[PDB]
């Protein structure tokens, strides 16, 4: 007799994973969060004095 | 001079019941641990009760830290599920 | 004289008493020397040590209190 | 006194929606309180 | 609640009571038959005797489930939902960050950090090549 | 003085269903009411003082 | 009948229930505060205002989570519910005084709320050090209200400690020795000893602070010959034992949960678990000055406190290894409560070990008053004490309510919380090692990535808290009544059914002496 | 006919072997930290200072304009 | 542990309502204040 | 017994109290008013007292307790 | 029930006591900050009412209703001991404060103890009388205890009266000593440690004298038996605690 | 020793008037140990089941033998082989033969 | 100073902080040893269908479960206490500097010879010059001679503060009425930043410390010029 997880398990798993990834990547990259990553290998120093 | 009442004179309610039962070597309020019998089917531990069941704890071996607990019912003697010693309710 | 040397009476992180004692000794030393027509400039060693160690506001407050008659240290 | 499931508590579970309303007022008032004190203070 | 009860537990293979307490007509007949040789019992009768005593078999009580999928998927849904709160926060609660995060300020600040040789042994300036005037 | 403990034992063991705090009689109910009224009224006053002091 | 039952209670179960409700409400307040801290820190800059409002929030967070969530849930809630049942006692020794320990907490909480509503609040840290907490730098009522809040919570716990020690020593079956009581009962007794000895010293110190603030005493004021460091000694004389009070009942519940879901009749090494809790309780009184390694103490004093503090790892390790040895050979049931307990064993170990790092006075110079300390204590509190609370609550909810939870929902709750707490606190180690101070509303720009991530974790934790409210509602909404509970032969608290009747053990258990 | 396998003490036997393995793995993992991090750090400090010239380091900083005092 | 079937089953729909109401009880009051900080 | 402790009460305890009482009453009187010096570690006032005019200690005795500014 | 423990009737006193605590503390706050004593007075009043009724009820439950079986009595013994222990640790904090200040006097004090400008009480004057007074009260209360155990009403009452008179005498002597002292609580840490430590101890004398007075009236009313009198034993243990604290104060803080 | 432990357990199950409580207590105790019981113990337990007219408990006893073996898949087939004469003689079917392994 | 995405300590500037970096690596290796042992054993306990649920003999492990952790504590405590005592060994400094904590700024006094003192405030964010560090820069830096043992004495004129400079291994509480000592020795010139490390009110986050380490000649020159 199949249970809740036999019926909906793979669907909950695939949708949840897809939603979680999509929304976190969007939050991380699309709304102007400044993460302030290392400058190392990324920033060209520029004269300051 | 005297003038101070004694327990005999003035103890009342449950304190008085306990005192009077102790003089007769009786323990209706369970102050004392009951002494075990040999616990065989022929000689089971007699468990007084005011109802038709009472919880038993069996310390199977002295200085076991684990006590084994079960409901003892009115009727045929039951056995500790750990050591098999016999207990019989006397309501 | 460069700075206050290590003093084995005061070997710990808490240096409170080192400042205090040297401030006291400067004034005690001056009193005892001036009383005996002695050389008062000897006491300069104590003044240098307390000036190195003591916060300016502590020296200033103690000086004010001595002027006021309310300094609680014995000199 | 009332004995058994749903009867040994100071709140009623007779109706799940009235329970929802009471649980939400209960927990939501505790969660909300600091925010409302922040508001209170900034407005001074 | 005070009565002996049934459990399926692999370290308690013979529980305190049978699974089926109250037996029909034929179930009592089957029990009477169990008193005679068991070779005379059919496969069906044997299974039935088993299911009067026991609820689940070992294989059944020990079965795997797909619950992990629902748990992991639902957790990831809720974690996803959390990122919606963060987006909401970013748009409606947070104002501008300080000007020191502007790209030019960072370029300047980075040079000055290399000029003062911030963390020159390992952590920062160590990763800059002073001879070639580039990151290693 | 005379030992009147027996009288107080009869009184406090009367099978009238009252909890111990009220079993002395009418005087108990009054002292209870005064106590609880001061406590509750004073708690209200204390919340009033908080409202006033919060501004 | 409602006022008689819930305001005038003399019943250990109902009082336990009140404590659990109070503590769950407090936990929401403390979660809101945690979110406000992490919202301020979630991007560089100023969100709420300067460090005064920020540290009002931080200080309240700490008091609420410690005195109004953890202690009432573990000792008031689980202690009242379980202790009498676990020794077959008919109630607590002092069932009426027990009710006052409960009713002192809403007023204590009202005082703390009042402290934050008046003037500019008490932005002192939970430690309340002078002279910042004195009447010149914190003029006005806020600090006084905070002191009074602590006095009431202190009295509540002192009276509760007397009640638990008396109950546990005096009200066992006459055949039962102290070494035939369950480990949770031991953990409660030992916690009660710690409360009895430590809270009066706190009371003295905070009373001195009150008199310095209002009666012109100078206990902590150099101008009168007083010393701010004296306040620190008195506070931490209490404050170290206080963290053992926070964890010990959780140790007790973990032993029960691990045993039960391993299919075992008993924890491994019962005597060693008792010895270990007593050792920890003793050692917890002789280590307080590891909170003071940067105040300017003598070198030999620093060596002694470094050494004595590390010794605590030995008995604590005995308990961790014994939990693993309880799992050993188990029929493992992967219930939600089991998950909380396994997460406890590992994450509490990690937090304990960063405590051992901090025990080293020389290294503590650089770690003290940074986020490394914050990471240590949140592993042992948010992933230790709280994991034990959640484990215990899921495990015993059916006993207390008579209803089952939805186990799948409870596992989802665990998974989300696990992600949230680790994301919040793991990066705080890096923030500490690299120099980010405690009690800051803003940070130099370098610290932005880890602060950002940490704040994101706090929002995941929020989601778990909200979900827990839903899960409890769904259980009461669906009304799945308990049928059978296994292993009652070694878990006495279950044997009177779910929930047990108002009065249990009217007729005491029969246990012979043989 | 099937030969008689070992029937007693299987859990204990698994633990006797796997405990040795636990210690080896845990020692290996800790020693890898020591190698990858601690030994690397010792070498990086000894190498940095071996021929370090504090005055040259100072002059470069001075020239770049970093100091109030020079 | 085993249990009797739910006396008053809570359908998926009913859980979606309970969950939404729960989350909104936390999120709306806090969100209101957080949105309006500037105004204060 | 009671007899012993009664003996101790009348033979040792109360006579000791009587002698100390006699000696305190005889050697009471009123001694020197200490000369006032406005030392900064004494007569501390960080907040006014919550009674009187704010500047008088609870058991203030005009004969021997100066105010911050001296005797009354 | 077939155990010997006491299931207490539902009671309002815990709630009134907890609210009395709220009113005393919020009342102290209103006194210190807003210059008003009303709240505080209401709290003191409700606290006194709660104490009166709560302990009235314990007497009802024991003398009049018979609920204090040996097992209940044994629990009260533990509870009073543990309560005393908590009070000892409260006092320990003030001893710690005293030694901290006195063994490392700071520069503001003149770096000496006693501080410059402080004229300490002479411990061989009124404080020696105080000491004789509390020691004598420890002897008298012991006589009272033995008289009670021997069944002697008159001598119990006489001994207990003497004990109370001595505690009142101590309190009057200490009030006078407070008035006569040339230093005050505001005379830096010397005044702070002296008055707060002796002041809390004087509070405890008052409390213990009050407890003895309750015992006196209960003995007048024949509540105590020659073998059952735990209220009296508890008051005597508390009184001995009061005595021992004084002796430590006398030796240490003077 | 192993042999002495085995002989006590064989002797236990062999008691002619063993009752149902005792059979259950025997088996439930035995499966708490770190061992799969020897065929001669199981043989004696199976024959108690026969004296007690309890076919279902006989099947259950074979399941618990397999279960105690864990990942050691050679132990069950082996015990079955050793038990076949007793299985044939008493008409005890295996869980596999009853479909109770699915 | 700290840099973005940093995981560990700021690079050592003093021999003492170098020692602390090594000791931390040594202790963290042990942290990893124990935490990996526990996770491995957890995982081992949970991954077998084999069972043993009857009573287990606990006395067999008594020794190794207490002795091996005792030995590991010794392996921590020995280097820990060596460093404790080394750091306490007799300091003969060439220079004494005082710092006083204030709400919310630091003052410095160099009074071995002349009465030099000044205040040191945070540069407001609106006033930072291009490339300067938000919340870290000060107006007047603490100029000090490199490659010399320096005695720093720390106190406060109001509430508690704490004077910290992570890269030199320094953190000394600033307690009014008390004069706390630490010693400072930089192996290098440069700029070394710290921040107030005891909660002190409104602007606790906003009262940093900047040490400027230079050759003695430039320290003397600056000294004379700040009089
Ligand atoms: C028990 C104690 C406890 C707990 C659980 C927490 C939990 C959290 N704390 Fe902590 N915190 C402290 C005690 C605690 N905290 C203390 C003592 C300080 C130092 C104060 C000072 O510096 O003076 C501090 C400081 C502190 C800081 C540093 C502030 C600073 O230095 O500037 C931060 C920063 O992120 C932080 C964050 C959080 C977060 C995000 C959580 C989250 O993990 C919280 C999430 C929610 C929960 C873990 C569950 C809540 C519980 C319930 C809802 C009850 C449920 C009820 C039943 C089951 C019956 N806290
Ligand atoms: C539940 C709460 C809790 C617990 C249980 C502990 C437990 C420990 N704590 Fe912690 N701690 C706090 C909460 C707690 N802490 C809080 C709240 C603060 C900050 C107060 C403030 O400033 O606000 C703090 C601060 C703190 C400090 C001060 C640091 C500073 O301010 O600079 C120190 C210093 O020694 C410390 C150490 C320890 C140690 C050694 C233990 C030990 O008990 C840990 C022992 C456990 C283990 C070691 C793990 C298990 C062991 C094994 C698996 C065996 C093998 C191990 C070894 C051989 C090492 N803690
Ligand atoms: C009473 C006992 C202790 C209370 C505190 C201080 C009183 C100390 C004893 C005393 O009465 O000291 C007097 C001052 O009283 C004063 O300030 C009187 C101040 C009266 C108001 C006291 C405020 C209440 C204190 C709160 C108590 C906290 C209780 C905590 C319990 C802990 C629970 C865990 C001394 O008189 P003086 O004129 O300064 O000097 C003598 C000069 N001839
Ligand atoms: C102050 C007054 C205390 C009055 C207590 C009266 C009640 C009492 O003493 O109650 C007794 C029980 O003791 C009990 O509860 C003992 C409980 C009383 C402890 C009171 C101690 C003082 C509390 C003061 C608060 C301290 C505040 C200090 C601030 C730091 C009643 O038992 P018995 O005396 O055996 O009588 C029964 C016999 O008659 C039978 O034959
Ligand atoms: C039970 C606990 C409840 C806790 C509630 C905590 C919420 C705290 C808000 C505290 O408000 C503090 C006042 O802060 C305001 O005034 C301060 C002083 O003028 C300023 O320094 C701040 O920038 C802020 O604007
Ligand atoms: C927790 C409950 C604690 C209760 C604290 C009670 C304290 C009551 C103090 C009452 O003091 C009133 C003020 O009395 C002081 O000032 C008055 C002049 O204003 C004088 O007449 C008094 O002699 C005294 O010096
Ligand atoms: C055992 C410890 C001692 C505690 C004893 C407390 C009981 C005594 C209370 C008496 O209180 C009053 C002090 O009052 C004296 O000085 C006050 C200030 O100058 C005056 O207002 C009063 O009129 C009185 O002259
Ligand atoms: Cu100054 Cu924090
Ligand atoms: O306190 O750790
Ligand atoms: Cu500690
Ligand atoms: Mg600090
Ligand atoms: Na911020
Ligand atoms: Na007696
Ligand atoms: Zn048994």
């Amino acid at each position: 007799a199949p249970d809740f997880h036999d019926k909906y398990g793979n669907a909950v798993l695939a949708s949840g994973a897809t939603f979680c990834v999509a929304v976190w990547v969007y939050m991380a990259t699309q709304i102007g969060i400044e993460w302030n990553p290392s400058p190392v290998g990324r920033v060209t120093p520029k004269e300051w004095r | 001079g005297g003038g101070v009442p004694t327990d005999e004179e003035q103890a009342t309610g449950l304190e008085r019941e306990v005192m009077l039962a102790a003089r007769k070597g009786q323990d209706p309020y369970n102050i004392l641990a009951p002494k075990a019998t040999s616990g065989t089917k022929e000689d089971p531990n007699l468990v007084p009760s005011i109802t038709n069941k009472r919880i038993v704890g069996c310390i199977c071996e002295e200085d076991n830290s684990t006590v084994i607990w079960f409901w003892l019912h009115k009727g045929e003697a039951q056995r500790c599920p750990s050591c098999g010693t016999h207990y019989k309710l006397v309501p | 004289y460069q700075t206050a040397p290590f003093d084995s009476r005061f070997p710990n992180q808490n240096q409170t008493r080192n400042c205090w004692q040297n401030y006291l000794d400067f004034h005690r030393c001056e009193k005892a020397m001036t009383a005996k027509g002695g050389d008062v400039s000897v006491c300069e060693w104590y003044r240098r040590v307390y000036k190195s160690l003591c916060p300016i506001s502590w020296v200033s407050t103690w000086d004010d209190r001595r002027a006021e008659g309310t300094f609680p240290g014995k000199i | 006194y009332e004995e058994g499931p749903g009867k040994n508590i100071p709140f009623s579970v007779e109706n799940k929606w009235r329970l929802l309303a009471m649980m939400t007022l209960f927990f939501g008032s505790g969660f909300a309180a600091p925010f409302f004190i922040v508001r209170h203070q900034l407005l001074k | 609640y005070a009565l002996p009860s049934y459990v399926d537990r692999r370290d308690y293979p013979l529980p305190d009571v049978a699974h089926v307490k109250n037996l029909s007509a034929s179930q009592k007949a089957l029990k009477e038959k169990e008193k005679a040789s068991w070779s005379s019992l059919s496969i069906d009768e044997k299974v039935e005797l088993y299911r009067l005593k026991f609820k689940e078999s070992f294989a059944e009580m020990n079965r795997s489930t797909n619950e992990w999928k629902t748990v992991v998927g639902a957790a990831m849904f809720f974690i996803g939902f959390t990122a919606l709160l963060l987006i909401w926060e970013k748009h409606y609660v947070y104002g501008p960050i300080p000007h020191t995060f502007e790209e030019e300020w960072v370029a300047k600040q980075t040079k000055r950090m290399l000029d003062m040789k911030v963390a020159p042994i390992q952590g920062f300036s160590a990763k800059w090549d002073y001879d070639k005037n580039e990151w290693k | 003085f005379e030992n009147r403990v027996a009288e107080k034992q009869k009184l406090f063991q009367e099978d009238n269903g009252l909890p111990v705090h009220l079993k002395g009689g009418a005087t108990d109910n009054i002292l209870y009411r005064v106590t609880m009224t001061l406590c509750l009224g004073g708690t209200l006053y204390s919340l009033y003082c908080l409202g006033w002091a919060s501004f | 009948m409602f006022i008689n039952r819930w305001l005038f209670s003399t019943n250990h179960k109902d009082i336990g229930t009140l404590y659990l409700l109070f503590g769950a409400w407090a936990g929401m307040v403390g979660t809101a505060l945690s979110l406000l801290i992490r919202a301020e820190l979630g991007q560089p800059g100023t969100l709420l205002g300067d460090d005064q409002i920020y540290n009002v929030v931080v200080t309240a967070h700490a008091f609420v989570m410690i005195f109004f969530m953890v202690m009432p849930i573990m000792i008031g809630g689980f202690g009242n519910w379980l202790v009498p049942l676990m020794i077959g006692a008919p109630d607590m020794a002092f069932p009426r005084m027990n009710n006052m320990s409960f009713w002192l907490l809403p007023p204590s909480f009202l005082l703390l709320l009042a402290s934050s509503m008046v003037e500019a609040g008490a932005g002192t840290g939970w430690t309340v050090y002078p002279p910042l907490a004195g009447n010149l730098a914190h003029a006005g009522a806020s600090v006084d209200l905070t002191i009074f809040s602590l006095h009431l919570a202190g009295v509540s716990s002192i009276l509760g400690a007397i009640n638990f020690i008396t109950t546990i020593i005096n009200m066992k079956p006459p055949a039962m020795s102290q070494y035939q009581t369950p480990l949770f009962v031991w953990s409660v007794m030992i916690t009660a000893v710690l409360l009895l000895l430590s809270l009066p010293v706190l009371a003295a110190g905070i009373t001195m602070l009150l008199t310095d603030r209002n009666l012109n005493t100078t206990f902590f004021d150099p101008a009168g010959g007083g010393d701010p460091i004296l306040y620190q000694h008195l506070f931490w004389f209490f404050g170290h034992p206080e963290v053992y009070i926070l964890i010990l009942p959780g140790f007790g519940m973990i032993s029960h949960i691990v045993t039960y879901y391993s299919g075992k009749k008993e924890p491994f090494g019962y005597m060693g678990m008792v010895w270990a809790m007593m050792s920890i309780g003793f050692l917890g009184f002789i280590v307080w000055a590891h909170h003071m390694f940067t105040v300017g103490m003598d070198v030999d004093t620093r060596a002694y406190f470094t050494s004595a503090t590390m010794i605590i790892a030995i008995p604590t390790g005995v308990k961790v290894f014994s939990w693993l040895a309880t799992l050993h050979g188990g029929n493992i049931k992967w219930s939600p409560a089991m998950m909380w307990a396994l997460g406890f064993i590992f994450l509490f170990t990690v937090g304990g070990l960063t405590g051992i790092v901090l025990a080293n006075s020389s290294l503590d110079i650089v770690l003290h008053d940074t986020y490394y300390v914050v990471a240590h204590f949140h592993y042992v509190l948010s992933m230790g004490a709280v994991f034990a609370i959640m484990g215990g609550f899921v495990h015993w909810f059916p006993l207390f309510s008579g209803y089952t939870l939805n186990d799948t929902w409870a596992k989802i709750h665990f998974a989300i919380m696990f992600v949230g707490v680790n994301m919040t606190f793991f990066p705080q180690h890096f923030l500490g090692l690299s120099g980010m101070p405690r009690r800051y509303s803003d940070y130099p720009d370098a610290y932005t990535m880890w602060n950002t991530i940490s704040s994101m974790g706090s929002f995941i934790s929020l989601t778990a808290v909200m979900l827990m409210v839903f899960i409890i509602w769904e259980a009461f909404a669906s009304k799945r009544e308990v049928l059978t509970v296994d292993l009652t032969t070694t878990n006495l608290e279950w044997l009177n059914g779910c929930p047990p009747p108002y009065h249990t053990f009217e007729e005491p258990t029969y246990v012979n002496l043989k | 006919a099937l030969a008689k396998p070992q029937m007693r003490g299987l859990l204990a036997r698994r633990l006797r072997f796997h405990i040795v393995g636990a210690f080896m793995v845990s020692l290996g993992f800790a020693t890898f930290y020591k190698f990858a991090v601690a030994e690397k750090r010792k070498k990086a400090y000894a190498d940095f200072y071996r021929n370090y010239d504090s005055m040259k380091d100072f002059e470069e900083m001075r020239k770049a304009g970093i100091f109030q005092s020079a | 542990i085993t249990a009797k079937p739910a006396k008053t089953p809570t359908s998926p729909k009913e859980q979606a309502i309970g969950l939404s109401v729960t989350f909104l009880s936390f999120l709306l009051p806090a969100g209101w204040v957080l949105y309006h900080l500037d105004n204060y | 017994g009671a007899r012993t402790w009664r003996f101790l009460t009348f033979g040792l305890a109360l006579p000791s109290v009587a002698l100390c009482t006699l000696n305190s009453w005889l050697h009471s009187g009123h001694r020197e008013r200490p000369a006032f010096i406005p030392y900064h570690h004494l007569r501390i006032r960080t907040k006014p007292f919550s009674w009187g005019d704010g500047n008088h200690t609870f058991f203030h005795n005009p004969r021997v307790n100066p105010l911050p500014t001296g005797y009354e | 029930q077939t155990h010997a423990y006491h299931m207490v009737n539902p009671s309002p006193w815990p709630l009134t006591g907890a609210l009395s605590a709220l009113l005393m503390t919020s009342g102290l706050t209103m006194w210190f900050h807003f210059n008003s004593m009303t709240l505080l007075m209401i709290g003191l009043t409700t606290n006194m009412l709660t104490m009166y009724q709560w302990w009235r009820d314990v007497i009802r439950e024991s003398t009049f209703q018979g609920h204090h079986t040996p097992a209940v009595q044994k629990g009260l013994r533990y509870g009073m001991i543990l309560f005393i222990i908590s009070e000892v640790l409260f006092f320990t904090g003030f001893f710690w404060a005293f030694y901290h200040s006195s063994l490392a006097p700071t520069p503001e004090l003149g770096g000496c103890w006693p501080p410059t400008g402080i004229h300490p009480l002479n411990p061989l004057e009124v404080p020696l009388l105080n000491t004789s007074v509390l020691l004598a009260s420890g002897v008298s209360i012991t006589w009272a205890h033995h008289s009670l155990m021997e069944g002697d009403r008159k001598h119990m009452l006489q001994a207990l009266f003497i004990t109370i008179t001595l505690g009142v005498y101590f309190t009057l002597l200490q009030a006078s000593e407070y008035y006569e002292a040339p230093f005050t609580i505001s005379d830096g840490v010397y005044g702070s440690t002296f008055f707060v430590a002796t002041g809390f101890h004087g509070l405890h004398v008052i409390i213990g004298s009050t407890f003895l007075i309750v015992c006196f009236f209960r003995q007048l009313k024949f509540h105590f038996t020659s073998n059952h009198h735990f209220g009296f034993e508890a008051a005597a243990w508390y009184w001995h605690f009061v005595d021992v604290v004084w002796l430590f104060l006398y030796v240490s803080i003077y | 020793t192993d042999e002495e432990f085995d002989a006590r357990w064989v002797t236990y199950f062999n008691k002619p008037d063993i009752d149902a409580w005792e059979l259950r207590k025997g088996m439930n105790t035995l499966v708490g140990y770190d061992l799969v019981p020897e065929p001669k113990i199981i043989d004696a337990a199976l024959r108690a089941c026969r004296r007690l007219n309890d076919f279902a408990s006989a099947v259950r006893i074979l399941e618990v033998v397999k279960d105690k073996a864990g990942p050691h898949k050679e132990i069950y087939p082996y015990v079955i082989q050793e038990l076949r004469p007793t299985l044939n003689e008493l008409g005890i079917s295996t869980p596999e033969e009853l479909g109770l392994d699915k | 100073m700290a840099y973005p995405m940093q995981l560990g300590f700021q690079d050592a500037t003093s021999p003492i902080m170098e020692e602390l970096l090594h000791f931390h690596d040594h202790t963290l290796m042990i942290v990893f040893l124990i935490s990996s042992l526990v996770l491995y054993i957890i995982s081992l306990m949970l991954t077998t269908k084999l069972t043993h649920t009857s009573t287990m003999d606990a006395q067999e492990v008594e020794t190794i479960w207490t002795i091996l952790p005792a030995i590991i504590l010794i392996l921590i405590a020995l280097p820990s206490l060596r460093i404790l005592y080394m750091m306490d060994e007799i300091n003969n400094p060439s220079l004494t500097v005082k710092t006083m904590g204030h709400q919310w700024y630091w003052s410095y006094e160099y009074t071995d010879y002349e009465d030099l003192s000044f205040d040191s405030y945070m540069i407001p964010t609106s006033e930072l010059k291009p490339g300067e560090l938000r919340l870290l820069e000060v107006d007047n830096r603490v100029v000090l001679p490199m490659e010399m043992t320096i005695r720093m004495l720390v106190s406060s004129e109001d509430v508690l503060h704490s004077w910290a400079v992570p890269s030199l291994g320094l953190k000394t509480d600033a307690i009014p009425g008390r004069l706390n000592q630490t010693t400072l020795m930089s192996s290098r010139p440069g700029l070394y930043y710290g921040q107030c490390s005891e909660i002190c009110g409104s602007n606790h986050s906003f009262m940093p410390i900047v040490l400027e380490l230079v050759p003695l000649k430039y320290f003397e020159k600056w000294s004379a010029s700040m009089l």
